[PDB]
């Protein structure tokens, strides 16, 4: 099941707006808005989903993942953003042309609402899922030059648990 | 519906270059091929990217004044990667590989045809990259066949003609004025607009 | 969508290595930020993806080259913007010099960054002349599309292999050029946002390597 | 319009009246006025339609009931408005109490107007934690629908009977809430509607009750 | 000719200023006969 | 010749990318050259190949790893000239340290440039004992042949891959390794050649990559 990932999960954020990656009309292009990791069962952004929660009462998982992107913005505005997938043992990219060699789509406003990337397989050093603004966030007037995006992820029916382990939450 | 194919557009003879000889004091007169002589052919084989053609080349060879006494006159074609001559009675004009012709002044007017001599598969002139010396055509040198010097300044005309011409990729028709002969370089100041001015936007001038 | 295909012709292979896995993906570039005071972009094809992962790698250690390209121009704007862009292939698009001079050794040539401009691309300084002296108001004559904020925003161009020779240096030669020009200027109101994005992705179609001198 | 059957399952009888007559209509509650710094709102079913006409005539002097519900939250804004609704049902949501208190008989409690809100619904202190406790980023697990002020301005879900035993009393016992919150926020530029209201439409589908103690 | 008929009517917070691009070919029935160098150079 | 096959198994791929075209070429190595007092050589097999060419640009940026090998091993000496080679594969060769230490912290550990030799290999110390405290008189349990030079003057090995996973590193594993050892040492008369050359050439038979981590 699909399932909010905390993003934002940096100090200086309140309750609620730890779940919202922020995009703004003033922000050069060609550059970086977001990165985070892809193993589910460890401390990060994947700690407020279901699927890192479960698979930290197992001690080994396997399989391929689910990243869902949502932009809750205004009708009008539109604008293109690049999502890349760069496998272990990479570290993260320091250039949207390094990113856009790696596993990568060129998802914009106007069309689509709602992206969505399949993480190939992952073990038990564990890739990094980045999201570059590429060309703007153009926006006519009279109309807010600020929105988010919403980051889900869940697991897929390759995805197999083993070895049990009680929590550690509590 | 005959006049407006691309054969028919580029297939007529026409100046493509004037060679003056003198014979004191130089001797002999060499001459590159190049159909982006004159600024109206450049302007009808700039319209394509690709073509791809055999040509007429014809030797209209004068007098300074305009009398044609009988002596003999030597065409010398260099195909692309032959060294040119460099004097009136060097080696070069005795190869047996440079095709030659020799014709009087008083006989009819010279004519030969030359073939695609291209390594690739058309002529392009537009070359958008680094090495275009890729389409050299020859070179044509024209001497006067005599054992000593004769006394005389000619003044030859090469006209050219196109044949079985084909063309790829059309591209528009330049309004810039011309700067260079292998460049086309325009003038960033002083752009001359494509259509005449008028008085209002509202009227019939 | 409506797409349009150069010349009508699919590209094809030669009547050479086929990577057919990693090079058939979308390369997508930087958005480009399009204005109000803008005049245009274009890019050199075989050197914009020289740097850019397997393509670049397969293109630079190789020595023959040939291949298609499916190009994707997105344009997304809000619903209060205005404007048109003329999005367009140009094969073999020399860039001119801009001067005044008649001397082959002084007259000016443009440098490597502004014939080959790579992936970031490069402006226009007179878009009314194409930088080529040649008019863009008959510029389509090329195949090419309207990017009209108020009908569509994107555009896609299938663009076969245009050379006279069946293989070439993917590194000392473009193959064609990608223009962008806001023919009609870009307006809007106060209160919206001042510069709009335009995002390009490249899919090489049928790809074919040969030479491999490492 | 897309429609989200809650657990895969259609209301049904069990295998009591059955009114079929003034009972399935559309009791359309207030419309909840959305704005900036909003927080949510739940309503208590069992007892949001209790006040209310044939429903609650039937409901109050009654003693046993069973039936299942037809949900239609319309959310209608302008074109330049921006946000993001999530839409839920949750079966025995349990207001949980705020406070720092570990003694049985001096911990905090909700009130009868905050575990039963009536049909003005009730909103959020701390939306972040459902006030349960439990946290609203994975309440995706309930079956729910996204309101995108972008996509679409209307949801609908058709919940059945979930409940451990086949008939309950419909005053003591809520049976499952509704939850609406705006995880992302409403923005607006100056000039516009600063507050843009959200209508509930209600159908008791399968209605059945017993036991007519007047 | 071209002529404004009724208005350009415009909602609030959108520009009162566009354009209209004029583009212009021939048909199947245009021929053309009797060459004649051009006069541009 | 006699090919020995290891273990009775031809290298087959995974029941990942397939090159097929400029991995399946004859690497070969530089000639070491065999004296009177040398010891013997070995060689890792996945970080032999890591630094040359196509094999190496496609090994190390790339995060899975699956091949077998075919090697060459020719020996080319005089009739005059006599000794004998063992040549033989060992799966999971760990070199051992040579020390006198029983605390774990001061124990001598090899370097780098020990355990993985490169393309150039490296000489054993003590070859009695493999330099791992295993005695090489019963290492003709192993994948094995001898170059007589008396007898043949080749000999080739075809080992399929040996490993408790499908998949692994082909940077920070070494699959196995290959030993030469002159048991019997090298003899010859004055004024013939005082040292013979040994070739090694490497086929990567049926390679197979995964994860493009650039």
């Amino acid at each position: 099941v699909e399932t909010i990932l905390e993003v934002n999960n940096t100090t200086e954020a309140t309750g609620l707006t730890r779940l919202l990656i922020p995009v703004s009309s003033q922000n050069k292009a060609d550059e970086l808005c977001a990165a985070f990791m892809v193993d589910p069962g460890r401390i990060g952004p994947w700690q407020s989903t279901l699927v890192g929660q479960i698979c930290r009462y197992y001690t080994q998982w396997s399989g391929s993942l689910k990243v869902t992107f949502m932009f809750t913005g205004s009708f009008m505005a539109t604008g293109k953003m690049l999502v890349a997938y760069s496998p272990p043992g990479s570290a993260q990219p320091a250039n949207r042309e390094t990113a856009m060699l790696g596993t990568h789509v060129i998802w914009d406003f106007g069309l689509q609402s709602s992206v969505s990337l399949v993480i190939p397989w992952i073990s038990n050093t564990a890739g990094v899922v980045t999201l570059w603004y590429q060309t703007n966030y153009v926006v006519p007037p009279e109309t807010p030059g600020e929105a988010y995006i919403i980051a889900m992820g869940a697991a897929q029916d390759n995805f197999t648990l083993k070895i049990c382990k009680d929590t550690d939450e509590v | 519906v005959l006049e407006t194919t691309i054969n028919h557009f580029f297939s007529r003879s026409g100046l493509v270059g004037v060679v003056n000889l003198t014979d004191g004091t130089t001797g002999y007169a060499t001459w590159d091929i190049d159909i982006m002589g004159f600024v109206q052919l450049r302007r009808k084989c700039e319209m394509f990217t690709y073509m791809r053609f055999n040509a007429e080349f014809t030797f209209v060879t004068t007098t300074k004044n305009g009398e044609a006494r009988p002596y003999m006159l030597q065409y010398m074609y260099v195909p692309p990667g032959a060294p040119k001559p460099t004097g009136r009675d060097a080696f070069q004009w005795q190869t047996a590989t440079n095709p030659s012709v020799f014709v009087k002044l008083t006989d009819p007017p010279a004519q030969v045809s030359v073939p695609f001599m291209s390594p690739a598969s058309a002529y392009q002139w537009f070359y958008d990259g680094y090495p275009c010396p890729n389409n050299m055509m020859g070179t044509f040198a024209v001497r006067v066949v005599s054992r000593e010097a004769s006394q005389l300044k000619l003044q030859t005309r090469v006209y050219m003609k196109l044949k079985h011409v084909r063309a790829w990729v059309p591209r528009p028709i330049r309004s810039q004025p011309y700067l260079l002969k292998n460049f086309p370089n325009y003038d960033s100041s002083k752009i001359t607009n494509s259509a005449r001015d008028r008085s209002s936007i509202k009227q019939a001038n | 969508a409506n797409i349009v295909l150069a010349y009508g012709e699919w590209p094809e292979y030669c009547p050479p290595t086929r990577p057919d896995v990693s090079v058939n993906r979308f390369y997508t570039l930087d958005s480009k930020m399009w204005q109000e005071n803008s005049t245009g972009w274009y890019w050199k094809f075989p050197d914009v993806l020289n740097k850019t992962g397997v393509f670049g790698q397969n293109a630079q250690f190789h020595y023959l080259y040939r291949s298609g390209f499916c190009l994707h121009v997105q344009c997304n704007a809000s619903k209060f913007h205005q404007g048109a862009l003329l999005v367009a292939v140009i094969p073999e698009f020399v860039i001119a010099g801009r001067g005044s001079n008649t001397k082959p050794n002084e007259a000016p040539h443009p440098g490597f960054t502004t014939t080959f401009p790579g992936t970031t691309g490069a402006t226009f300084h007179d878009p009314y002349v194409l930088d080529s002296g040649v008019p863009l108001s008959q510029a389509l004559i090329y195949p090419h599309q309207w990017i009209n904020l108020r009908t569509n925003n994107c555009a896609t161009v299938i663009v076969p292999y245009i050379n006279a020779v069946p293989f070439d240096s993917a590194i000392n030669h473009s193959n064609f050029g990608l223009i962008v020009i806001p023919v009609s200027p870009l307006k809007y109101s106060s209160g919206a946002t001042t510069a709009i994005p335009i995002t390009i992705t490249i899919a090489p179609l049928n790809s074919e390597f040969g030479g491999l001198r490492q």
